[PDB]
RNA sequence: GGGUGAUUAGCUCAGCUGGGAGAGCACCUCCCUACAAGGAGGGGGUCGGCGGUUCGAUCCCGUCAUCACCCACCA
RNA sequence: GGGGGCCUGACUGCGAGGCCUGCAAGCCGAGCAGGGGCGAAAGCCGGGCCUAGUGAACCGGUGGUCCCGUGUGGAAGGGC
RNA sequence: GGUGUUGGCUCUUGGUCGCGCCUGCGUAGGAUAGGUGGGAGCCUGUGAACCCCCGCCUCCGGGUGGGGGGGAGGCGCCGG
């Protein structure tokens, strides 16, 4: 029986992979236990249409990430804080990272998706890296005075 | 010693399980024998039937456009005309019946039967039992019919074959002889198996097909696909 | 009864004998005999409870191709015989 | 008909996947004992006939014949 | 009736006329052609000195046959 | 008995047909010569013979093979 399960039990194969098998196998396990479906052909270009979105989403979020790559790294970032003279008063955090392309730039990217564990309080063109999907690294130039 | 390193030898050039062509494929069987100063042509193929159902013996005789070759000295056994009538060639200085014993003790150097069924009751006593499955018993069916034994000693220089099929269909072609051209290695299979699809036996469940080969005395052997 | 999708059911045609021959001739003995579908229950979630068919070996998986069927349907309302009854 | 099987002395019987037919009982006699135990000699066979392979058949193969078992095909 | 020789006429295609008799049968049979046996020829040979030694029809096997053979050509089955 | 209801996992066993492999034992005759048909060369200096291991069968006699530095000859004709 022409079945694809979407667990990949090590003795039918990987999920993907519709296998026959014999009906009782089928009628008294898969299903009911929700290991496989009935790959009818309404069941088969229905999640054959599934792979075919998936498969190819990965372009209107991958790309546009390239359409901005070899963009985004050509420019500079300028965050001007009255600060110390080689240590900065207080701080800047990612979260406040962001506005200052709003403030400035009038961009707006994510916080949370950059890299950045901790705030930074010592000055310098520093750079930083960028995550607007994990696929395509861009690193990031900034810089505080 | 053990079995030879050379039988390990022109067989990695010959790709044995495949096709060859059979006929066109001969030219080149002509540098894979490569052989002493002769060949021959082994077709054998095993029946696929039982060496008793009654007796199927099977006996007959072949062509073969040119001939054989050297000598088998023939010699024969008769009294009266009888090979008066056949000494120009297979047959010389017989005699008679004060010579046997040279069978016995005088000449040991005999092959080739030809002769006539006149005097049995002395041969089937004498050598009617230790000898003959060697391949001889003057029969019918093998040289030995009658006044027609006239146009025998020169069918010689025709054809021979035994159709002992036995208990392992068995059957020889043995004539090939290398440097006879390659013509005579070429174009002799099929009226060899046209004799050989002759009074085969009768009633059996199975093929008639074998192997075949087409082998040298020493050549190659590994099959061949037999059709034509 | 026979029931089910199959709309299978008993006949009762007849079952005989013959002797063989056929190179002479066949012999004859006859009687009349029911013969049956091979009807088995059949088990089914469809989300809740489960539901049985007395249905046949030629057309079990209708009942896999109708519940494939129901998938956005109103399955529900409490009312699992009246489910069956729904199915189709 | 289809196939499995036998059959050897007078008898109940071996022979081994090929190579001079044989062990018991019965029959004749000789022994030690008078009987019957028990030994030694000899006779006893168409390996059911007929054939074919085999150098060579109790055995390999194919019909007959007398059986025995099982499945019909007889208008 | 007892011996010997040569043979296959215990042929094929017909077959007038008749015995018996309800039907079906059964039985004898001269005559011709094709071809043959015997005998020098006349001639005889279509089983046996005779009267018993047998089985309608239906069904089916085997061998031949200018036959029929389903839209047509083979084939399958049938027919003589 | 077979099959659909009837599904997962596994151990083994018989046969059929090919392939690669182990054998083939009266005396005589080196000797343990399956059969048939050819067959005089065959192998060998990319490797033989006198010398160590092992395997299988075995009729204690050996038949068959993967192995060792050694490196020029060994079986077949024919006889019997
Ligand atoms: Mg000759
Ligand atoms: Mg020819
Ligand atoms: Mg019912
Ligand atoms: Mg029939
Ligand atoms: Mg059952």
């Amino acid at each position: 029986m022409k079945v694809i399960l979407l667990e990949p039990l090590e003795n039918l194969g990987d999920v993907g992979q519709v296998v026959d098998v014999k009906p009782g196998y089928a009628r008294n396990y898969l299903l009911p236990r929700g290991l496989a479906v009935l790959a009818t052909e309404s069941n088969l270009k229905a999640l054959e249409a599934r792979i075919r979105a998936q498969a190819k989403r990965l372009a209107e979020r991958k790309a546009e990430a390239e359409r901005l790559k070899e963009i985004l790294e050509n420019l500079t970032l300028t965050i001007p804080v009255r600060a110390g003279e080689t240590k900065i008063y207080g701080s800047v955090t990612a979260k406040d990272i962001a506005e200052a392309l709003s403030r400035q730039h009038g961009i707006t990217i994510d916080p949370k998706r950059l890299a950045l564990e901790k705030p930074i309080k010592e000055l310098g063109e520093y750079v930083l890296t960028y995550k607007p999907h994990p696929e395509v690294p861009i690193q990031l130039k900034v810089s505080v005075v | 010693p053990k079995h030879g390193k050379r039988y390990r030898a022109l067989l990695e050039k010959v790709d044995p399980n495949k096709v060859y062509t059979i006929d066109e494929a001969a030219r080149l069987v002509k540098e894979l024998a490569t052989a002493k100063f002769d060949e021959t042509v082994e077709v054998h193929a095993k029946l696929g039937i039982d060496p008793r159902r009654s007796d199927q013996n099977v006996r007959g005789t072949v062509s073969l456009p040119h001939g054989l070759g050297k000598q088998v000295r023939v010699l024969a056994i008769a009294k009266g005309e009888k090979i008066k009538e056949a000494e120009e060639a297979g047959a010389d200085y017989v005699g008679g019946e004060e010579i046997i014993q040279k069978i016995l003790d005088g000449w040991m150097d005999f092959d080739a039967v030809v002769a006539t069924p006149d005097v049995m009751g002395a041969v089937g006593s004498k050598l009617g039992r230790i000898l003959g499955p060697r391949g001889l018993l003057p029969n019918p069916k093998a040289g030995t019919v009658g006044f027609n034994i006239g146009e025998i000693i020169r069918e010689i220089k025709a054809g021979r074959i035994e159709f002992r099929n036995d208990k392992t269909g068995a059957i020889h072609a043995p004539v090939g002889k290398a440097s006879f051209p390659p013509e005579k290695l070429a174009d002799n299979i099929r009226a060899f198996i046209r004799a050989l699809e002759a009074h085969k036996p009768e009633g059996a469940k199975g093929t008639f097909l074998r192997s075949v080969y087409v082998t040298t005395t020493m050549g190659p052997s590994v099959r061949i696909n037999p059709h034509s | 009864s026979g029931k089910r999708p199959i709309v299978a059911n008993s006949i009762q045609r007849r079952g005989k004998a013959k002797r063989e021959g056929g190179v002479g001739k066949k012999t004859t003995g006859i009687s009349k005999r029911r013969q049956y579908p091979n009807l088995q229950k059949v088990r089914v979630r469809v989300a809740g409870q489960e539901i049985t068919f007395r249905v046949a070996a030629s057309h079990i998986p209708k009942v896999y191709e109708l519940v494939e069927r129901a998938k956005g349907l109103r399955l529900e309302g409490l009312s699992p015989k009246e489910i069956k009854k729904e199915l189709l």
